[PDB]
């Protein structure tokens, strides 16, 4: 009723699944895992070649021993929307309408002297590449599992 | 102040003006525009008018 | 066949183990909960040691039950990449190259002048701050799951 | 997308455009030859950040986790 690879498991009891399932033997599994579908879909996300799943060529079954993703990640530049800082500042040009002057009465060393620096790339929270990673872990009740071995 | 381009209370500063004089003014420039009558309620003396 | 506190489900029926399986009695374990291997490694962050079950000194058992997950996850300033301005555009700084004037020779009056407003942090997306957060879980297997008490 | 983003602040500060602004680009330069250097920083406008990024890549979201066919009855 029970052949090896359906749905194998056991909910809570810490020892193996032999001890109640009381037909043959059953190897625990699933260890930092999850149950997700690979489908007969081939072209299917998950569902192709599995991790260890494959042809020398690539090509697995449409089939299991599937992996992909993790909880926590973070970006790189390319991750990032489309951002503009609100209140409207100026940058380098050559056609602008705001005059710099390269020259001038500075007569006077006795002005405020109010230099700021060089037209340049304006750093956003240069302190950390590592951002914050959003777990994509979802609600998750972690369940036993005891895989029947047959 | 009178002036050509505006009719205006500067700051108006006391105390000994610094290095830091010129980023005390900046607080009384926006409260020009603040308004609301609170702002940093400066101590530094200054006039709206 | 189906040991002490059932892992079990059902894809279709109205009602419990006792009117479809017809053995026992059930109840939907893991609600929103997305089932997960609890290994007897307790590392791995959702898959690792439970969120109802640990010790009082904090040590969850290996064991099953434990949550992990949950549905949005928000994008914070602490999860960004460092990044530049996408130009040159003038920063403010006492090494500048360029230095805005003291003060204006300036003897007309109504020749174009600006206010270039004061030095400050530049302001990106202060419009929506708290903005939008993203789905962080994959398409659901999920169906009304009554798992036989015992 | 471009929703989605906390508030931020450039690390360091540099120049916005208020009509009460302390610094001033003058009446216009005083430019009496072509030799006194010439530029614009130029008019105010957005902010740049990452053009470079239409819509972006994608970070995953699903855990390392057995794809496997479940198996339905049919009936």
């Amino acid at each position: 009723i029970y052949p090896i690879g359906t749905i194998y498991e056991n909910a809570v009891n810490p020892n193996n699944p032999v001890t109640y399932m009381g037909f043959g033997s059953w190897k625990l599994f699933g260890q930092g895992k999850v149950l997700v579908g690979w489908n007969e879909d081939i072209s299917d996300p998950n569902f192709a070649l599995n991790n260890n799943d494959l042809d020398s060529g690539g090509n697995p079954s449409h089939t299991a021993g599937g992996t992909g993703g993790s909880t926590s990640v973070t970006l790189e530049n390319a991750n990032l929307p489309a951002t503009e800082t609100d209140e409207e500042v100026l940058i380098v040009d050559e056609n602008g309408s705001v005059i710099v002057g390269g020259c001038q009465y500075d007569p006077d060393e006795s002005g405020p002297i109010y230099t700021k620096y060089r037209e340049a790339k304006a750093s956003t929270n240069s302190t950390h590449t590592p951002p914050t990673s959003i777990t994509n872990i979802q609600p998750y009740i972690t369940v036993y599992r005891w895989i029947r071995i047959a | 102040v009178l002036g050509y381009d505006k009719i205006f209370y500067g700051r108006k500063s006391t105390d000994v003006r610094w290095s830091a004089d010129d980023v005390r003014f900046s607080s009384q420039d926006i409260t020009f525009a603040k308004l609301g009558d609170q702002l940093h309620l400066g101590f530094d003396v200054e006039i709206f008018a």
